[PDB]
């Protein structure tokens, strides 16, 4: 699982 | 008739003709009021107000709101409004009267259930409730039952609790037997619910969760669902972080590891590790459980998410012990027990009534003093209503009494920025975002104080977060943006007292912003074509001054989601302010409530808006609101 | 372990090892009784009275009856059935042994619930409970449940009286909205029933009737059924006369003509009648109910019917007010309020264990005085049972130590008729039928009379017909058939009382008659064949004392209803004496219950059985029943 | 309807 992104 | 105290005669002598039971519409107080007063409350309504409204907006009015005879709309909405403000303010007709011209004129409303009952024989005016199950028995939970069955007599929400609810499999002393656990129990709610909205509230550490959150799953597993109801996760810190980690998650029976949900922060911590190590429960990986998490919300915008620790870590009302749920909208954060039932007060104030164009041109200006002004007045009918109102059960009525929490929210804030030619993601609506909550939070607890100094404080004022002269945006270690004088209002409240323990909780406004004509409280705008056929007004005047609009535009803005980008006819400007919410970095929308929850005694309705979801996107966008010390993550997950 | 006193010791040190809490199976009380008569106990237990069981009769007791450990039986026979009598006689040492004695002799029994809790820490000793709809209004619909819920927790079934429940469309104050009805209501008592069986009784003026009698039909149109509990119809005479001459008959809402249910007769004719003339209802063709009825009953096999007026002119507890239900089985008649729950307190005895044959030959003859003993002996232990009962509810204390009604029973009939060698349909069955109906109830009023010599009268025997020297036979306005001294009788209880309200109830003995290897209650055998593969042993023997019982048998009797008519080497006097309940007359079925029922208290389950049903065959079976004074014109109809 | 027959 990937916490940091662009949304 | 025209004639409001002739209109009154008729409502309070109706009769059901079918069954010839007298059925008065008006409650004996309010009429006599309505007599007594007669020529200085007809002559005070403005009819000419009646048209200061839109056909949508009328019509919504007209269908659910108005008093009806047979079946034939009996008042006009003057009368309405003049009904409701006497029904709030009773013999104080100087208060009534100006409750009157500031709702007429649109400055504010009171949510549904004052607009409904307000004046009327049972004069239920309260938006919702929230419910602690009694006990972990039959007992308990069937005298829960009851009571949300007498709540629901007069409807308005109920937000539930239930995390004190032994899980599947747990011993029943006395049988053989072992319990059906949680999903059995939300069937015999559900069941009720339909017979006489439902928002469940649980923990994620307890042995049921994973059921619990598929309660809205379209692919029928039999009974082991309830579409009907709404799950909501009430989320502890640690949880996150196991998650974040990619460590390990205990599920419990509350029989097993008791008192979880009644501590928080670190003695949540230590208490839930001692049962962890004491291999009281069943360990899994935390991500497991996330990802069932994220799927639910995928498919059906549900389990709502609210942050447990931020809630009771930072709400004024911490004296009273650990608050267990939010509410069915996710903004209240109000304490409840098994004799004592949380009630919302809710109003809005319309933020487009304080826009001014003064000294010529294309300026246009804020008015903050008249929003602080109004704030004060909605704060006093707020306090009316608690007073005035009929309690559905007595659990109610002792909570309203006891602390007397408030609600003021919001509605037309879009509106606002687009009228004042602001993009939702700018700098200026940023600014003028935290001046709005801050100078309604000041007037609100201003009001609030005043009325300490007349009334007394509520009963459990001292020994609170505000009688140490801690407010709300303390409690996020900032300063206030600081267009009003803190320093003077924190003295006066450690001196005098608030009259409120909670004053703002930003709402759905739904029906009552559809009425006043404005987007839904703070949110921006979904489209700009909602429904017929009617298109974005601040939208549709700009493509009128281009001369653009006609019917091949109509078709476009249809079948293209309400969207502007991507017309080649239209300014940069004109994009930049008429994003859809779709079109809005989500990052900004929970930037911006961060932003306005340091000014918030409660929470806020935040519904989130993923275009392409995934996984990762969702995740992520749970850890900033979460990083970020949100009390509610999300209420729905809109989607697609 | 053979030793009761060492599985006492077991049962009561029991411990739940999957959550350390110590689980005793046996109640202090009884666990102190054994230990300080550990000798005369322990050596009073004939083991080889286990062996005096059949295998399929043993294996219900072992599936289900005797108490385990592990899930490992841990009692023996001797051992529940010492347990059981210690349960119900405690200090009675005496009183205990010969219970023990006459039970595992096998003379009579104890219905299931006494054999389960008999001893136990919650010793919730009785079959059922009839409940009162508390009041027509969601406070009391919900009290209601809760009470209903509260009562599962310990099992037993519910007979519920709903006729005072406004019916659909029906006003309600301080709403827009009109009552959903029953059928709603219902499905959240099913609901409860689901997550912790129900009866439901209703009299047929009672404006959902027609969707009421349908509950259990199987096309399902959606939310209008309700299959899980059993519609039971409480007739007024009224009814079968309209129906009879083809008159009208008129649906009222409880709430537009009040108090039907609280009269019966004449008074009820009178009122009814007021009512449907003053228009407050809606008339229909009585017919067109009817013809519904027998629809679902040809369906479903239900509603049951049972007649109101029968019920309550013939009740020895008509001064307490109107008796408004019977119970899930349709045997008990016992007044219930919403402060008061009605209990069954039931025990049969077993009529072939008195079969004697005496002075050589094929003679055997049937001792009557043994049974007038036996029948004294559950008497007693009945009354025991009232107050050493575990009451769920308050409402069930209240209304069983007030009135202290009993409910004996009997199983075996068919097969004592059959070991006397008596057709069920012969002038000899249908005295002996007449005689042991007499001497039960003779001995149990007896042995009451003796008990209200010994404690007083029950509360409110006076005012009573039992006090005024009424009878339950005088009743029927018959000469009782005369074997016993009624004069003596009658005469002593006018003096002393009776501590009685009522005492025969024969009903479904189902698991406890199939312990003791006896046909269910007073019916005759529904086939020669049960089950595996067993023959009716009676049958049997008499095929293989004419040598032609083989496999060219065996396939017959399975391939053949179990019926023995049209077999070509069977003698007609065999024929006669194994008919199946479909092959004889429903008529004499019907005239022996209306024999036996001048002798009982309350009312008796009457199953029936039509071949080849018709609306005519019905019909006329119904009026029959009818005419002929029954309280219970039909539990279930068995067909095709 | 027909009340009298045989069953
Ligand atoms: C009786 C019963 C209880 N329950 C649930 C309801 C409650 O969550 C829980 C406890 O029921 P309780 O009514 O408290 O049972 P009890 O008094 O015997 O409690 P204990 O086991 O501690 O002695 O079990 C069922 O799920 N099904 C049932 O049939
Ligand atoms: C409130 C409510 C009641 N009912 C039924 C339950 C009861 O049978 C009946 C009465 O409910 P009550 O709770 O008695 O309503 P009330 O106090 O307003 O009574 P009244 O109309 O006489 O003033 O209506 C519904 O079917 N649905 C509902 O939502
Ligand atoms: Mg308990
Ligand atoms: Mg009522």
């Amino acid at each position: 699982f990937t916490f940091n992104e662009d949304f | 008739t025209k004639q409001f105290s002739k209109v009154v005669e008729d409502l309070y002598r109706y009769v059901n003709a079918a069954t010839g039971k007298p059925a008065p519409m008006i409650s004996d107080d309010v009429y006599n009021i309505v007599m007594e007063n007669k020529d200085k409350l007809n002559s005070a309504i403005v009819y000419d107000r009646d048209f200061q409204y839109s056909y949508f907006g009328f019509k919504t009015l007209e269908r659910s709101y108005l008093l009806r005879i047979n079946g034939q709309v009996a008042e006009r909405p003057q009368h309405l409004i003049m009904r409701v403000a006497l029904g709030i303010h009773g013999r104080d007709i100087e208060a009534a009267l100006e409750t009157y011209n500031l709702m007429s004129l649109k400055y504010f409303t009171h949510a549904s259930p004052t607009l409904f009952n307000a004046g009327t024989p049972k004069p239920q005016m309260s938006s919702c409730f929230l419910v602690a199950m009694k006990e972990d028995s039959i007992e308990g939970i069937y005298d829960t039952l009851k009571e949300c069955a007498l709540i629901s007599k007069t409807a308005g929400g109920i937000g539930l609790h239930i995390h004190n609810i032994r899980s599947t499999g747990s011993y029943i002393a006395g049988t053989n037997g072992t319990s059906n656990g949680l999903i059995p129990m939300i069937r015999v709610f559900n069941n009720t619910a339909r017979y006489v909205a439902f928002a469940l509230y649980l923990e994620p550490w307890h042995a049921d969760i994973f059921d619990f959150i598929d309660i809205r799953k379209n692919h029928g597993k039999e009974e082991i669902r309830a579409r009907d109801l709404f799950p909501a996760l009430w989320i502890p810190d640690l949880f996150m972080k196991r998650v974040e980690e990619n460590g390990t998650w205990t599920l419990f029976s509350p029989t097993s590891a008791p008192g979880l949900s009644d501590c928080y922060g670190d003695e949540f911590e230590a208490l839930y590790t001692r049962y962890e190590k004491e291999g009281r429960g069943k360990t899994i990986k935390a991500q497991k459980l996330w990802y069932s998490i994220l799927e639910a919300q995928t498919e059906t915008g549900t389990p709502f998410v609210v942050y447990k620790d931020a809630c009771n870590r930072k709400s004024n009302q911490k004296n009273l012990g650990v608050i267990k749920s939010s509410n069915l909208c996710c903004e209240i954060v109000e304490y409840s027990a098994p004799d004592e039932t949380a009630v919302c007060n809710l109003a809005s104030v319309a933020l487009p009534a304080f826009i001014e164009t003064s000294e010529d041109g294309k300026t246009s200006t804020y008015n903050f003093k008249k929003l602080h002004e109004i704030a004060k007045v909605v704060t006093r009918n707020l306090n009316r209503v608690i007073d005035r109102n009929y309690y559905p059960v007595e659990e109610a009525r002792k909570s309203n009494m006891r602390h007397r929490p408030i609600a003021l929210g919001v509605q037309g804030l879009a509106d606002t920025f687009m009228l004042l030619r602001l993009p939702f993601d700018s700098e200026e609506a940023r600014l003028l975002n935290i001046q709005i909550f801050e100078t309604i939070y000041h007037a609100s607890m201003e009001a609030s104080c005043e009325l300490a100094q007349k009334d007394g404080p509520y009963e459990t004022f001292q020994g609170s977060p505000a009688s140490q002269g801690i407010l709300q945006f303390d409690m996020w270690d900032q300063k206030p943006y600081g267009m009003w004088d803190w320093d003077t209002l924190r003295k006066d409240i450690m001196k005098h007292g608030v009259r409120n323990s909670l004053t703002m909780a930003p709402m759905p406004t739904a029906s009552t912003s559809q009425i006043l004509g404005y987007n839904e409280c703070f949110e921006p705008v979904t489209s700009n074509m909602y429904s017929f056929q009617v298109v974005n007004p601040y939208l549709l005047r700009d493509l009128v001054d281009l001369g653009i609009w006609d019917e091949g535009m109509k078709q476009y803005l249809i079948t293209q989601n309400g969207s502007i980008q991507g017309l080649p006819n239209v300014p940069q400007e004109l994009k930049d302010l008429y994003k859809t919410v779709w079109e809005i970095s989500q990052k900004t929308i929970i930037n911006m409530a961060a932003d306005r929850s340091v000014y918030i005694d409660q929470s806020h309705s935040l519904n989130l808006f993923l275009r392409a979801p995934t996984m990762g996107k969702l995740t992520s966008m749970h850890f900033y609101g979460w990083k970020k010390g949100l009390k509610t993550g999300m209420y729905y997950l809109r989607t697609q």
